[PDB]
DNA sequence: TCTTCACTAGCATAACAATGAG
DNA sequence: ACTCATTGTTATGCTAGTGAAG
């Protein structure tokens, strides 16, 4: 609609993206690699850095935003999966050792 | 001033080089660091895993603590 | 086709984390 | 107040490659 509101929304999103990638333990290179794997288009560390630095074309920022949203969804899913699985293994091993 | 967070190598290297200096003083950190890069290259994923998870936790806590950090070098 | 102009995704590589003796 | 090594994560100088308007 206007460049002001869009850039505001985007800059806040970029912050949020960084936040999530750190809390999930992906390097910049890692995000590039995984985006590459699940959408079949390679992304360099460089472009990810540029994204997180809001140093990309508004078009490119908004072009990547959907891709990152899907990525974040998939990343967060995998995190929850692993977390649940790990605690499951914990309970398991614990009980087992205990009785044995 | 906020210093940049340490990677997995740096974590493990920090652990090692203290014991190595206690063990054998008057060894310079140059020999030490060559030795430790050499050693680290030889570890398996299994072996690396806790230091990787530790460095992840450190980066997380660093961002949590200093939300508005940005790595700002001094380029040649 | 050749010349500037201006962007552009990526390739390289330096900067800086820890440590403390030269 | 340096230099010194090390690996790995980040920023970015520097492209070779790509058109647009003269």
């Amino acid at each position: 609609m206007d460049m002001k509101a869009l850039q505001k929304e985007l800059e806040q999103f970029a912050k949020l993206l960084k936040q999530k990638r750190i809390t999930l333990g992906y390097t910049q290179a890692d995000v590039g690699l995984t985006l590459g794997v699940l959408f079949g288009k390679v992304f360099s560390q460089t472009t990810i850095s540029r994204f997180e630095a809001l140093q990309l074309s508004l078009k490119n920022m908004s072009k990547l935003r959907p891709l990152l949203e899907k990525w974040v969804e998939e990343a967060d899913n995998n995190e929850n999966l692993q977390e649940i699985s790990k605690s499951e293994t914990l309970v398991q091993a614990r009980k087992r050792k205990r009785t044995s | 001033r906020v210093k940049r967070p340490m990677n997995a190598f740096m974590v493990w290297s920090r652990g090692q080089r203290r014991k190595m200096a206690q063990e054998n003083p008057k060894m310079h950190n140059s020999e030490i660091s060559k030795r430790l890069g050499a050693e680290w290259k030889l570890l398996s994923e299994t072996e690396k895993r806790p230091f990787i998870d530790e460095a992840k936790r450190l980066r997380a806590l660093h961002m949590k603590e200093h939300p508005d950090y940005k790595y700002r070098p001094r380029r040649k």
